[PDB]
């Protein structure tokens, strides 16, 4: 089966980090989260 | 458009 790619935004934030949240189960992802491709 | 708070 093939892995979706949901919704994955990227934020900068006032740490400096770029961190990504996944608007698909408002999930968060700090690191590329698995369904990054 | 507002940003989400950022985890811990």
């Amino acid at each position: 089966g093939a892995t979706a790619v949901s919704e994955w935004t990227e934020y900068k934030t006032a740490d400096g980090k770029t961190y990504y949240y996944n608007n698909r189960t408002l999930e968060s992802t700090w690191e590329k989260p698995q369904e990054l491709k | 458009p507002t940003p989400p708070p950022l985890p811990p």
